[PDB]
């Protein structure tokens, strides 16, 4: 995943 | 650039290495890489305004304008590192990260060195004269060309805002792009015996  | 013998013989230990240690124990995810760029004001002496991005597989971490009255120093990139890892602190919320970034001097010089060891990061082999084989420079800033062909600023000020639209512009998974990219670029690297591809 990926950053917020 | 016109690639020396030694020259194709480092990107190719480099790029080899590089992808054994990534099947052996794959470690694109904590990859961290920037660079530096001169935007000019007019992209159809001249003004310009430099930058540096700073990110990750998982997006953007940092990025800063060169102002006046600030030197291209390693005490400033050791600064700028400082800042540029409270944010990755921020977006994180577990192994330690490692820094890809070029030769340029203040990337090796002190007090960049301890800054590095001193945040736990490991920096990342990299052979000299290989913009092809740093994402910043062959994924972003390819990106950031297309972006600002042929745009016209007046000011530092409009040249940040531009940087800004194109940084916002992008997907999640552009900057995964970038990263993962590598291990088919040193396979290249390795196939054309250390020559660019
Ligand atoms: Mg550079």
């Amino acid at each position: 995943l990926y950053f917020a | 650039h016109e690639l020396t013998e030694n020259q194709k013989n480092r990107r190719f230990e480099v790029s080899s290495s590089l992808i054994l240690r990534n099947h052996n124990e794959p470690f694109l995810d904590r990859i961290v890489t920037c660079d530096e760029k001169w935007i000019l004001y007019d992209n159809r002496h001249p003004k310009k305004v430099m930058v540096t991005i700073w990110w990750s597989a998982a997006g953007l971490i940092h990025y800063s304008f060169l102002n006046p009255g600030e030197t291209i120093t390693s005490e400033k990139y050791a600064q700028e590192i400082d800042e540029m890892n409270q944010k990755l602190q921020r977006l994180q919320l577990r192994k330690g990260p490692i820094l890809l970034h070029d030769n340029a001097r203040p990337h090796v010089a002190q007090p960049t060195l301890q800054k590095l060891n001193e945040l736990g990061y490991e920096v990342l082999p990299h052979p000299p004269y290989s913009p092809d084989l740093l994402p910043t420079n062959y994924h972003v800033f390819k990106h950031l060309n297309n972006f600002l062909q042929g745009k016209r600023f007046h000011n530092q000020q409009d040249a940040e805002n531009a940087f800004q639209e194109f940084v916002e512009s992008q997907s999640t998974d552009f900057y995964a792009t970038g990263i993962n990219q590598l291990i088919s670029r040193w396979q290249k690297c390795v196939d054309c015996n250390g020559s660019y591809f």
